[PDB]
């Protein structure tokens, strides 16, 4: 969603939100039922939630922020509902990742941002970090908290 | 004693008798909650490979 502020929120925005929140919940919904059916109580699937820290700091992103913030409900519903044995939540707050090696509009300023003592990531580096969330140690953590 | 065991032995009795239903289920509930399989599934279907998984707080207790 580009150049879509509050007033310009329409079809596109709602549809994206349906993708970026509702169906993901329904997907977590679907897997729970199919696991509860076969009496599989002891093999939870780990859901890697793409989190943003910039919950509407930018604007023009339409219903991006709303989707990405609403996911944080799962960190409380896991305690309070009956699906803790079938799913676990692993919220990934993703930082800066430089895309390919051309001028994808944001790569030019990456250097400038790193001169504030920030570090930006390559695709392969961020991947490693996310694959870090599937290591048997943090697997155990998801299955406690 | 041992020896004489077929697929779905005494399952005819499980369907009818209330007392039978008590015995199997209460055992079956324990097999799931402690050793993580359905003894019924074993008797009824007689599978070839069964995989026990130790994921989640409940899985941990079964692994221990």
């Amino acid at each position: 969603e580009q150049g879509i502020e509050l007033e310009h929120i329409d079809s596109k925005s709602e549809f994206a939100h349906r993708i970026m929140l509702t169906n993901i919940l329904r997907m977590m919904g679907c897997v729970k039922k199919q696991k509860s059916a076969r009496g599989i109580e002891t093999r939870p699937a780990q859901v890697i939630l793409p989190m943003s820290p910039n919950h509407g700091t930018f604007g023009g992103d339409g219903m991006y922020s709303e989707s990405k913030l609403s996911l944080e409900t799962l960190f409380n519903r896991w305690h309070s509902e009956s699906w803790a044995n079938q799913l676990t939540v692993c919220g990934a707050i993703i930082g800066w990742t430089r895309g390919t090696g051309l001028m994808s509009a944001n790569n030019i300023i990456a250097e400038g941002i790193e001169k504030m003592g920030v570090r930006t990531f390559s695709q392969k580096e961020m991947a490693f970090n996310l694959l870090g969330l599937l290591t048997p140690e943090v697997v155990e953590l998801c299955q406690k908290s | 004693g041992q020896g004489s065991q077929e697929q779905g032995m005494g399952m005819d009795l499980y369907k009818t008798s209330k007392a039978a239903q008590d015995v199997w289920n209460r055992a079956d509930n324990h097999f799931k909650d402690t050793y993580g399989f359905s003894i019924l599934d074993i008797v009824i279907n007689n599978p070839v490979n069964l995989t026990i998984h130790f994921g989640g707080e409940k899985g941990k207790r079964i692994r221990e």
